[PDB]
RNA sequence: GACGGUAUCUAACCAGAAAGCCACGGCUAACUACGUGCCAGCAGCCGCGGUAAUACGUAGGUGGCAAGCGUUGUCCGGAUUUAUUGGGCGUAAAGCGAGCGCAGGCGGUUUCUUAAGUCUGAUGUGAAAGCCCCCGGCUCAACCGGGGAGGGUCAUUGGAAACU
RNA sequence: CGCGGUGCAUUAGCUAGUUGGUGAGGUAACGGCUCACCAAGGCCACGAUGCAUAGCCGACCUGAGAGGGUGAUCGGCCACAC
């Protein structure tokens, strides 16, 4: 299942802005409903780890059974804080990738692209949104779909690219240079209430 | 003891309960408040305040856990080492974690660990569930524990002969 | 009757440290021995001396006390009982207060302190937890 | 009388092979007496991994390999090996 | 030559001839608790010209069936 | 207890007993005694069918109906929902669940399985009480 | 070559055929309107319902999850609620009314010795598959493959002698 | 053959080829496996016997672990074929 519903209502849900413009917040920045508007009270502890594991998915577009075991892997790893490592292969996922390189505005935008193929790595086509990004492999367009507007147009319109990405626009080819650092990802988030959550 | 003054102390509301004088027209309520006021970075304490109405309760609770913050020892992210507190009722153990584990603890313990600073731990409560009493139990273990330096210094060895 | 004159001497101390007694003494063992000796080296009480009498001897203990009359040895436990033996094995070698204490472990070669115990990778019977 | 044969292994439309030493009326996924190779037809040169020695030790044992483990024998070159043993 | 297990025990039956039943009395560890345990197993050997007698230590080593119940074969007798 | 005690007598458990026996055994008609069998549902015939007063904090008139079960067993099931057509000689599913206000009710009858019509007018929660999604 | 013109690949067309379930008094993330009036009914526990119900029914919203959702059944957890790890017995359940005592459990100091317990090494074995660790193959994953590790109050055998 | 893995003592006695011996026979083979004699032994509160339940295991579910539960699919062993 891919949530499809409307993208601002999760957005002021959450309280931060998953597009990262705030555009969504800036105006009426109240939960969505007919009570959101008036002030309400204050959240319990889960209500507030609930709302941080929420952030995390509803950024990436995951269902919770695909969130879980994505935990799970990132507890496996050895070395480094655990929600450190559960955000860093947040990232690592494929429509990320897309997304940061900016060959998508979104990364709704970005995961439609790897759904319906234009996306290649390493040159051979990958159609699954949920694929892992090693360092170092290169994401390309398909040759065929290089000619579409909605792509070159996000790449002319994305400026600024995190340090940890590298991209040539021509090519329409990037890769990430290195693991994104903490600070480069989402301060906003708090990965330590997310690991408590999971925790339960 | 440790000064109030000069550190930015927040406070965090553990429990609001309601309690009742019987008086001979009938009942006389009050509302009792527990509350830990901490620092982030080692120190937190925990202080009752009792008052007809909420906030004027919440309020003298603040001011007497000023009064009562202690400093707990913390190496990195954790506790220096496991310790079991017991104060009436209450009882807990509180053991190291390692970084990014998180806090594992329940109810009252977690805003006292909050509040005091320690991000990684892993507890349970043994005793009963009374807040007050897992306040007083959690503060007393954590005055059990004990820093290296301090115990180097009295066993007369160098805190790497000790390890 | 005395079961375990190794607890009642772990307890002779507790009880002693408890009320801050400068001194104490017990019935002389050579287990006893042991275990003084390697509180001595470990700094946790201040001194021993053993006198000769007709019985068994006498061990003296000195408590150690820091400044402010705190207190050196926090607690004092009997791990192994005779009414249930407590055997390690050379990797089961437990760590007291993350070894800010110290686990009395007699081994093929003596009795020794846990961390000497890991050094040399052999298990033993755990006499005692000092922290 | 004891058979040098494929255990087939792996997963539906997707075959994989382990030679192993077994008694012919053993299952062919049941009960084996010893593992001494691999086969993978699924590449395009059928990929095989063997413990030589041990083949040919069973084989002078008087293990019978059935046809298609003979064939990859003789790729391999360990029934010549055999032969010039009997020799 | 392949060793056939051999214990020490106390004869406490030589009522039958040609035959006395030993205990082994070893110790286990409750699965549990792990405190030692006395646990007495006892065996019938068979006894070549019944030397020994009740309350002997003796040694018995495993072989063949001899009988019904019979599994050892006496070897020595170190207590009277 | 000391060590030499617990290895003398060993600690024991309590053993817990299910809220459904009903569902727990079943019947075999050949050799006409009861099996041990873990079963979800059970099915059963309607006895009776009527109305219960509930305990004395609650009033209302708790539609119920006495149930003789495939086993032999004979219980009483609760009729959860707003109206429903069943009859003595109604066969009928039954599910484990209690009954607070009821004395000795320990089992639901499953709405929109077998005789058991779904509730008329269900628009919320329709999974329970069985009605068509509308 | 049964599978089988099956997987797969290529090209044209169309947002067009493809989202439900449960929950929203506290525990518990999610709230307002009507209708209802200890009735109809809800409910896992506390408990809701007597004319102004966030707890019933409907509606509108909101939360959870998602080709699933929920209910029941059963097992483990939470349950330290059989406590070896890890509880107790003055008044909450719990010291036999008291003693004499067989077996059993436990046992004062110390020299020597033994090596059953205890610790330790080597060897053999604890199949394969499955967990777990590395490395690979299926577009990913599931799955599959390779190589390891683990797993015994194990058997044989060599050491140590503090403790039993 | 050693050792390991269910409940019930409001189940305490059980055993008479039973326990052992000497022969004889029988079996692929040891053996009361069978038989004739000779003895009266053998098991049992370290649970005999009896009753009830059950195919056993690698494994699987849970648990922080200790452990608790399960014994489908897959593989090993065993047993059975109205
Ligand atoms: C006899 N006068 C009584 C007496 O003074 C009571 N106090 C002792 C007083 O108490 C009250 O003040 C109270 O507080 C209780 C109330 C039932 O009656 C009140 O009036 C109460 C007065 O009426
Ligand atoms: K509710
Ligand atoms: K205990
Ligand atoms: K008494
Ligand atoms: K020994
Ligand atoms: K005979
Ligand atoms: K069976
Ligand atoms: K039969
Ligand atoms: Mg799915
Ligand atoms: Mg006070
Ligand atoms: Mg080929
Ligand atoms: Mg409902
Ligand atoms: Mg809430
Ligand atoms: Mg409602
Ligand atoms: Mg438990
Ligand atoms: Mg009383
Ligand atoms: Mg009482
Ligand atoms: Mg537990």
């Amino acid at each position: 299942s891919r949530y499809t519903g409307p993208s601002w209502k999760v957005s002021r849900r959450l309280g931060i802005s998953l597009s990262g413009t705030g555009k969504e917040l800036a105006r009426r920045p109240y939960k969505p409903g007919q009570h959101g508007p008036n002030s309400r009270g204050k959240v319990s502890e889960y209500g507030m780890q609930l709302t941080e594991k929420q952030k995390l998915r509803h950024m990436y577009g995951m269902n919770e059974r695909q969130f879980r075991t994505l935990f799970i892997k990132a507890s496996k790893i050895k070395e480094g804080k655990h929600g450190v490592n559960f955000m860093v292969l947040l990232e690592q996922r494929l429509d990320n990738v897309v997304y940061r390189l900016g060959l998508a505005t979104t990364r709704r935008q970005a995961r439609q692209l790897v759904n319906h193929g234009h996306i290649t790595v390493d040159g051979k086509r990958v159609d699954i949104p949920s694929y892992h990004v090693e360092v170092g492999q290169v994401i390309g367009v398909r040759e065929k779909s290089q000619n579409i507007s909605t792509i070159k147009e996000a790449v002319e319109a994305t400026v600024g690219r995190p340090a940890f990405v590298s991209f040539d626009t021509e090519k329409l080819e990037g890769s990430f240079t290195r693991l994104p650092e903490r600070d480069e990802l989402y301060p906003e988030i708090d990965e330590a209430l997310v690991v408590e959550y999971y925790n339960q | 003891y440790i000064d109030p003054k000069h550190l930015e102390l927040e406070d965090r509301v553990v429990a609001i309960n309601r309690v009742t004088k019987v008086v001979k027209g009938g009942r006389r309520l009050r509302f009792a408040a527990l509350v830990v006021v901490g620092d982030k970075n080692g120190h937190v304490g925990f202080g009752t305040g009792k008052a007809q109405e909420v906030p004027e309760a919440i309020r003298k609770a603040i001011e007497d856990a000023k009064k009562n913050l202690v400093e707990v020892p913390m190496v990195g992210s954790t506790i220096p080492h496991e310790v079991i507190g017991v104060f009436g009722g209450g009882r807990i153990l509180m053991k190291p974690a390692v970084e990014g584990s998180g806090v594992a603890a329940g109810g009252p313990v977690r805003a006292v660990l909050e509040l005091a600073g320690v991000a990684d731990i892993t507890s349970k409560s043994l005793g009963s569930n009374t807040p007050i009493n897992v306040v007083r139990a959690t503060v007393e273990g954590l005055k059990q524990l004990k820093r290296a330096e301090e115990v180097a210094a009295l066993r007369g060895k160098s805190v790497e002969e000790i390890i | 009757v005395m079961t375990d004159p190794i607890a009642d001497f772990l307890t002779r101390i507790r009880n002693a440290n408890m009320v801050k007694h400068e001194t104490l003494e017990v019935p002389a063992s050579k287990i006893k021995r042991d275990i003084a000796e390697i509180l001595k080296r470990e700094g946790f009480i201040r001194d021993v001396e053993y006198i000769e009498d007709d019985k068994q001897g006498v061990i003296r203990v000195f408590l150690k006390y820091g400044k402010n009359e705190e207190r050196v040895i926090t607690n004092l436990k009997r791990i192994s009982k005779p009414g249930l033996r407590a055997y390690v094995k050379a990797d089961e070698v437990p760590k007291v207060l993350n070894g800010l204490g110290i686990a009395i472990i007699s081994t093929s070669e003596g009795v020794i302190t846990d961390k000497e115990a890991r050094a040399k990778n052999i298990g033993g019977e755990v006499i005692a937890y000092v922290w | 009388a004891v058979k040098i044969r494929l255990k087939r292994m792996g997963s539906k439309k997707s075959p994989f092979y382990r030679i192993v030493v077994a008694d012919s009326r053993s299952p062919r996924d049941g009960r084996f007496i010893e593992t001494v190779g691999t086969y993978n037809p699924l590449k395009d040169p059928a990929e095989v991994v063997l413990k030589e020695d041990l083949v040919l030790d069973w084989l002078s044992k008087g293990a019978q390999p059935s046809d298609t483990v003979r064939n990859i024998l003789s790729k391999e070159g360990v029934m010549k090996k055999h032969h010039e043993a009997k020799n | 030559r392949n060793q056939r297990k051999v214990y020490q025990g106390r004869v406490v039956s030589d009522k039958m001839d040609k035959t006395i039943t030993v205990v082994v009395e070893t110790k286990k560890n409750h699965p549990i608790y792990g405190k030692r345990m006395k646990y007495s197993k006892k065996y019938k050997a068979h006894d070549e010209n019944n030397t020994a007698k009740v309350g002997d230590i003796v040694k018995i080593m495993e072989t063949r069936p001899l009988s019904a119940t019979k599994r050892f074969r006496l070897l020595e007798v170190v207590e009277e | 207890p000391t060590i030499n005690q617990l290895v003398r007598k060993p600690r024991k458990s309590k053993v817990e007993k299910s809220d459904s026996p009903a569902l727990n055994k079943g019947y075999n008609s050949f050799k006409k005694t009861q099996t041990n069998v873990n079963s979800p549902q059970k099915r059963g015939v309607c006895t009776r069918v009527g109305t219960m007063t509930p305990k004395k904090p609650n009033s209302a008139l708790r539609k119920y109906a006495r149930v003789r079960l495939s086993n032999l067993i004979e219980v009483t099931a609760y009729i959860p929902g707003i109206g429903h057509n069943l009859q003595e000689h109604s066969v009928v599913l039954l599910r484990g669940g209690r009954v607070k206000d009821l004395p000795g009710v320990r089992y639901h009858i499953v709405r929109g399985a077998l005789d058991t019509a779904g509730v008329n007018d269900r628009k919320q929660s329709r999974s329970k009480y069985g009605t068509k999604r509308p």
